[PDB]
């Protein structure tokens, strides 16, 4: 989901420098700068709400 | 028990366990159900399968086996092998539309299950078109039929939610239903409305005059081209019928049916007029000419009422010629041995 919206990541492979300043001394992203349920072009296909966690017996 | 509690429990029961939240829940199943279509197509531009067959496949596949495909449509889709060969295409699909298939299944799913969360907004809608002829439950139903109209229209890339959508995708099945139904000799929506306004109009005309509106009122209030002879006619086909079983005079045991007398059915004395009727009518048709008498008693008393068109190859004056001479002599010497004379009607 979030993928596309930082394209660090998904337009190249810059996942692991978004870790951003220990990396000097799968998902991993920057620190925490994005909070909606949404698609990035321009912040327009979105859905900001609750985050479920349905546990599934199987 | 009693039949709409039960129902109320049933689907308030599962909407009370699966509500759909406002915007997440709702705007999730609206993707899934988008990208299924999608799905189906690309799938059907891929198999050459018509997107009608990549449609039902997958439904049996996550709605029912091949006992929902067997009794509800009768027996053109193979139980087993028909559906199977056409999951077995879709499995070779590659990892590029395969996953077409896995989205049009999950889709489907998504579908029924905005379709499941939302039924108590039909239900509420529903609720409110009671007392127009129809029962509660054909009522919610035919509002629900409604609902899955709406889903197959909803455009998410649209903002706006299934809410304010659904509303008017079920009014309109609503109140078509109550328009097609809700009486036994059916009336056309327009005349429907013609109804209700007339209805409307009647109300505000007792409103002050303490007089009944004569079929006068009602036309002129009512608007551009009523007539008396338009409002008696209205309200005529606005009285339902009545019950040929109804209890009639002192309720005590009678029944309305045994009342009314048959038309078609020769009384006796019909069946004796027949009777003497041919037997006189086959005596005078035998001792004749077969020319003319026999074609106006064919064109006459066989097929339908063409002097010309009458006659073979013989033209209109042999035909004039031989019916009014036949036809007099015929009646003249009925007149002497009087059998004819008493009309048998
Ligand atoms: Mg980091
Ligand atoms: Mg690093
Ligand atoms: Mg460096
Ligand atoms: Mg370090
Ligand atoms: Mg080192
Ligand atoms: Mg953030
Ligand atoms: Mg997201
Ligand atoms: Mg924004
Ligand atoms: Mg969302
Ligand atoms: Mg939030
Ligand atoms: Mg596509
Ligand atoms: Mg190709
Ligand atoms: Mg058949
Ligand atoms: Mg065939
Ligand atoms: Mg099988
Ligand atoms: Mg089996
Ligand atoms: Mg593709
Ligand atoms: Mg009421
Ligand atoms: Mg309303
Ligand atoms: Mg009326
Ligand atoms: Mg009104
Ligand atoms: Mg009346
Ligand atoms: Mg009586
Ligand atoms: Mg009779
Ligand atoms: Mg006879
Ligand atoms: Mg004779
Ligand atoms: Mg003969
Ligand atoms: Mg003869
Ligand atoms: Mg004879
Ligand atoms: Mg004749
Ligand atoms: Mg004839
Ligand atoms: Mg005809
Ligand atoms: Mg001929
Ligand atoms: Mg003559
Ligand atoms: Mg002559
Ligand atoms: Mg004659
Ligand atoms: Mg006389």
């Amino acid at each position: 989901l979030a993928a596309w919206v930082e394209k660090e990541a998904y337009k190249p492979g810059e996942i692991l420098a978004e870790l951003p300043e220990p990396y000097l001394f799968g998902d991993k992203i920057v620190a925490a700068i994005d909070p909606e349920e949404e698609v990035i072009a321009e912040a327009e296909g979105v859905v900001h709400l609750h985050e479920p966690a349905s546990i599934l017996v199987v | 028990k009693i039949s709409t509690s039960d129902p109320v429990r049933q689907y308030l029961h599962e909407i009370g366990q699966v509500p759909l939240l406002t915007l997440e829940e709702e705007v999730e199943l609206a993707r899934k159900v988008e990208e299924g279509m999608e799905a189906i197509k690309k799938l059907s531009e891929i198999t050459g399968l018509d997107p009608d067959l990549i449609r039902e496949v997958v439904r049996a596949k996550i709605l029912g086996s091949a006992r929902v495909r067997h009794i509800p449509g009768l027996k053109e889709t193979l139980d087993p092998k028909t559906v199977e060969e056409i999951d077995q295409k879709l499995k070779s699909l590659p990892k590029e539309h395969k996953r077409y298939l896995h989205i049009a299944r999950e889709g489907e799913a998504a579908r029924q299950h905005l379709i499941e969360a939302n039924l108590r907004l039909v239900v509420s809608i529903a609720k409110k078109y009671t007392g127009r002829g129809l029962s509660f439950l054909d009522l919610i139903q035919e509002g629900n039929q409604g609902l899955i109209r709406a889903v197959e229209k909803f455009e998410y890339k649209r903002r706006f939610k299934f809410s304010t959508y659904a509303t008017w995708w079920i009014r309109q099945a609503i109140n078509r239903a109550i328009a097609d139904q809700a009486r036994t000799i059916r009336i056309p929506v327009h005349m429907v409305e013609t109804i209700n306004k007339l209805s409307r109009t009647a109300r505000q005309l007792q409103q002050e005059l303490g007089r009944e509106p004569t079929y006068e009122e009602i036309a002129e209030a009512m608007g551009p081209g009523w007539d008396a002879k338009r409002v008696e006619e209205t309200l005529k086909i606005a009285q339902e019928p009545v019950s040929l079983e109804t209890p009639i005079g002192d309720e005590k045991d009678s029944f309305y049916g045994d009342f009314i007398p048959d038309e078609h059915l020769p009384s006796p004395v019909d069946a004796a007029t027949q009777s003497l009727l041919s037997e006189e009518l086959e005596k005078a048709l035998s001792k004749l000419s077969e020319r003319e008498a026999m074609v106006l008693k064919l064109r006459k008393g066989l097929i339908d009422g063409e002097e010309v068109g009458a006659f073979f190859g013989v033209t209109r004056e042999r035909i004039r010629q031989i019916e009014n001479k036949a036809l007099r002599k015929l009646k003249y010497h009925e007149s002497r041995t009087r059998k004819l004379r008493d009309f048998l009607d």
